[PDB]
């Protein structure tokens, strides 16, 4: 019927007559393929005649090109397009994905799935989906009958926390700007059916934790996992939340076409004059370094509304005043910390301030003494054995530490607002089975790969390599109840390459962090060092590539997704996390909520490894979430950033994976008494109507409960079948007309 | 040579002009009524596949005729009782041994080969039951024991 839904029917499921008109789309699969293209480098074309070993081809725009035989590859039957779900795609191919995603989002379908993924594609507009009515219709709904939607895969892993007690995951990553939070916001109040609480401090969360990438001005930087303590009859007791991989380098350096975050600019805003006032604040951005070296200000955003969205959502929330005027006061003072001076003591290598007017401000703004301030930077006192003793530092040392001083205060700010919040929303209900919602940026891939991006691909890299541990897990123990393995290797090893390179001793970031120590460390020596221990050596690793002229590169690594070339310069000045200890006795001495406050590489590694460690001991579930353009109109999509998203999110290798295996699996006694109009003459006669199929039995494997074969054997018996019965069929027509 | 008898016999009867002719449209109902069940190919093929102009043109005698069905006795592909029961099994969604009468009409007027609708109709006529379905062992029983 599919009319329970009503409004959202027709967008969460089309009718039968759609599907049968299309299913009779009269196409040849011997002369319609997808070529290669010059701008969209993939489309669809028939083949107007065939020359040997060059074929030309009319395309859909209208084309006289040819190419090469081999360059051309099947199409998919139009009988067998527009399929609800994909895993089990008769041919697949990287350029059959997006086609099929394209022509499902111009009927203005977003939900599909991949096998275990959930891939949903962002539209720009209001949609009847989310009635409360569509999410009472799919309570209870299985993943296969149920059209695709996020509301399917919540309720599987609430049922799956049900019937196992256990704790269940889901984790969502895409490019920046694809929707996740939005996703993040529908799928909480589906499980509330507090939630206002959490939609009341996501724009804080998100001012002080976003920031504009050249591909998005919206970036969430750093990931979330939301926690939903239940209880012990499943029904909502509590709401956590945990914020990981912040990134402390966003707050002390900028790119050329990058900002900082909103927070800064917002508070830079004028509309707000009484802040300004008393942050000592001259409205100009461009007199504060660790702001102008990036990107001034956008249009995109009006900064104002934000500021006082950010200024509401703190307000009417658990905390006061007060407090938030202690926290803008700090920001005033980081701000403040990018205009002090210092200089080389002459004939010495300390270093002492000059600009003492900076220092005196934010003294005052911490509370401190400048004096003090100045003393415990330029002549830090550490204990050794038993006794203090002072420590030189030079201009370089200095910058560094309160560089290092200033980012580390940042980052404990956000955890202390998140602990803030959680503590707020958090009740002394009681707490059992918390069911994690995980989101995190994607595997994005620019056109000047840095250290950050370095350090989101490994990270990405982490989940993909847990992914597939999960697949490899899942398959093993089907087999294992079903008694018969295959292909018993894990698929660990075949990504574990890249992880080696990157973290393990000797790798990049352990040779980053050595040169960080050395006397005299410079970027070139660091090239000279990583090829010297790796090039050659190490198959991942390979020489930088030069196309269509771009900036520059330094050297490449082959992820799960391409070749990603990265750069060099900047990675020092990027790493280094000098941490004085002088400075944090001031602060732990300071008149305000400091007391309660109190390499980057290594600090990152080890909170992957705790975000690893905690989402281990969890049943995972997996979504993803692709931008269809650039541009905000809905309809149109560019088919190269498409597929470049589709390579970087892996759902081909995910479902290349799955297919490796003998992912078709049927009971005995369903396919006795279904599949058997093939060969008409529910154990036996399944097995002798097997052997009697006249088919090379190496491609399908005999089990007890479930046949199991592969996708290539499923598709020669369904079209023989199809034959064999349209050969009844006219067998039924010919005793007809005998009738007559 | 009763067998020929007998075909003359019947072929002089169908005959309406006493010329022992006949056209190539009931060349097939004679076969049929002959004891012969076979699809138009077969008939199209013994004629050499005329064109529809020729197919309404051209007379056939019982001499030329006695080749056609010398040649489709020599052919014994004709179906049988688990074929047919298993075809209509696929129709039965609830599996209690009937077909829904609408959906049989449906695809026979669009799978397969269309056929007109009183010569079904009149097969058809009283193998349904009262709730609109037609029990497809009763119905596989009428239409091969005549
Ligand atoms: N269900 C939806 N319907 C319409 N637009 C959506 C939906 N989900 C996301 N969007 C679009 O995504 C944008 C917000 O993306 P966002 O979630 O901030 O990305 P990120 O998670 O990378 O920060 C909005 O401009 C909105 O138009
Ligand atoms: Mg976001």
């Amino acid at each position: 019927e599919m009319a329970v839904f009503g409004a959202a029917a027709p967008y969460l499921r089309k009718s039968e007559k759609e599907r049968l008109e299309a299913q009779t789309r009269p196409f040849d699969l011997k002369k319609d393929v997808f070529v290669p293209d010059d701008k969209q480098e993939f489309v669809k074309a028939k083949i107007v005649s065939r020359e040997g070993g060059k074929v030309t081809a009319e395309t859909e725009y209208g084309k006289t090109v040819t190419v090469k035989e081999d360059q051309v590859m099947q199409q998919n039957p139009p009988k067998f397009d527009k399929i609800e779900d994909m895993a089990m795609l008769t041919f697949l191919h990287e350029p059959a994905v997006l086609y099929n995603l394209k022509d499902r989002y111009g009927s203005w379908m977003i939900y599909t799935y991949s096998g275990l993924f959930c891939v949903t594609v962002n539209p720009y507009k209001w949609l009847p989906v989310y009635t409360p009515e569509v999410v009472a219709a799919y309570r209870g709904k299985k993943r296969s009958e149920a059209p695709p939607h996020i509301f399917s895969i919540s309720d599987n892993a609430y049922q799956y926390m049900l019937t196992d007690r256990e704790n269940q995951s889901i984790l969502i990553t895409g490019e920046s700007g694809a929707g996740k939070t939005v996703n993040t916001k529908r799928v909480i109040q589906y499980f509330a059916v507090l939630e206002d609480q959490i939609i009341q401090a996501n724009p804080a969360l998100e001012a002080f934790g976003n920031a504009k990438t050249v591909r998005n001005d919206n970036s969430s930087r750093f990931g979330k996992f939301i926690r939903i303590h239940f209880g012990a009859t499943g029904k909502l007791a509590s709401a956590d939340i945990e914020t990981y991989l912040l990134e402390k380098s966003r707050v002390i350096f900028q790119l050329k076409a990058e900002r900082d975050y909103h927070i800064f600019y917002q508070i830079l805003s004028n509309k707000k004059p009484e802040l300004l006032d008393m942050l000592l604040i001259t409205n100009n951005p461009y007199d504060y370094a660790f702001i102008s070296q990036g990107e001034t200000t956008v249009a995109s955003i009006d900064d104002a509304e934000e500021l006082m969205a950010t200024d509401n959502a703190f307000d009417v929330l658990g905390f006061t005043s007060e407090e938030k005027n202690s926290m803008y006061k700090l920001t005033g003072a980081i701000m403040h910390f990018g205009n002090m001076k210092f200089k080389l003591k002459q004939r010495e290598e300390q270093a002492e301030p000059d600009g003492t007017e900076e220092a005196d401000k934010s003294a005052y703004l911490m509370g401190l003494n400048s004096a003090d301030l100045l003393k415990g930077l330029c002549h830090p006192r550490v204990k050794v054995g038993n006794e203090y003793v002072t420590k030189g530092q030079n201009v370089q040392q200095v910058i560094y530490a309160t560089g290092a001083l200033a980012k580390a205060v940042y980052e404990r700010m956000f955890n202390w607002m998140v602990t803030r919040i959680n503590a707020t929303l958090e009740t002394k209900q009681p707490r059992q089975y918390f069911i994690g919602v995980l989101d995190i940026a994607g595997f994005e891939i620019f056109d000047f790969n840095s250290f950050e991006q370095l350090c989101i691909n490994f990270t990405n890299e982490k989940l993909q390599q847990f992914f597939n541990h999960h697949m490899f897990v899942l398959e093993q123990e089907e087999y294992k109840k079903e008694g018969i393995e295959w292909t018993f290797i894990d698929f660990g090893m075949d990504l574990q390459a890249c992880i080696d390179l990157i973290e393990k001793p000797m790798g990049i970031m352990s040779i980053l962090e050595e040169e960080c120590m050395f006397p005299k460390a410079t970027d070139m020596t660091f090239k000279a060092k990583l090829f010297d221990n790796h090039l050659g050596k190490s198959a991942n690793f390979q020489k930088p590539r030069n196309i269509k002229g771009k900036p520059e590169a330094h050297f490449s690594l082959i992820h799960y997704a391409g070749i990603v070339d990265y750069n060099i310069i900047g990675w020092l000045q990027k790493n280094k996390d000098p941490l004085n200890e002088t400075v944090v006795g001031l602060y732990q001495k300071s008149s305000l909520k400091l007391l309660s406050t109190l390499t980057v590489s290594a600090l990152h590694r080890e909170n992957l490894n705790k975000l690893m460690t905690n989402l281990r001991s969890t049943h995972p579930h997996f979504v993803r979430c692709i931008i269809p353009n650039e541009t905000k109109s809905p309809g149109v999509m560019d088919n190269p950033l498409v597929m470049h998203q589709l390579r970087c999110n892996g759902v081909l290798e995910g479902i290349r994976i799955c297919r490796k295996g003998f992912p078709n699996r049927i009971l005995y006694g369903d396919f006795r008494q279904r599949y058997r109009i093939l060969n008409p003459a529910s154990r036996k006669g399944a097995e002798k109507l097997l052997s009697s199929l006249d088919i090379d039995h190496n491609q399908y494997k005999f089990g007890h409960t479930k046949v199991f074969f592969k996708a290539g054997l499923l598709g020669l018996l369904e079209e023989m079948r199809d034959e064999r019965l349209s050969r009844i069929i006219t067998r039924i027509q010919a005793q007809s007309r005998g009738v007559l | 040579k009763e067998q020929q008898e007998d075909f003359k016999e019947a072929f002089l009867l169908f005959d309406r002009t006493g010329e022992c002719k006949i056209t190539l449209s009931q060349v097939g109902d004679v076969l049929r009524a002959l004891g012969t069940n076979p699809t138009n190919a077969e008939v199209k093929k013994v004629l050499g596949n005329p064109s529809n102009e020729e197919m309404n043109a051209k007379k056939i005698e019982f001499e030329q005729f006695l080749p056609m069905m010398q040649a489709i006795s020599n052919n014994k592909d004709q179906g049988g009782y688990e074929d047919f029961v298993e075809g209509l099994r696929v129709f039965d969604k609830e599996g209690n041994g009937t077909v829904m009468g609408a959906e049989l009409r449906h695809v026979l007027a669009t799978l397969g080969e269309k056929m007109k609708e009183e010569e079904v109709e009149a097969l058809l006529a009283g193998q349904e039951d009262s709730n609109g379905c037609i029990n497809y062992e009763a119905f596989v029983k009428h239409i091969m024991s005549v």
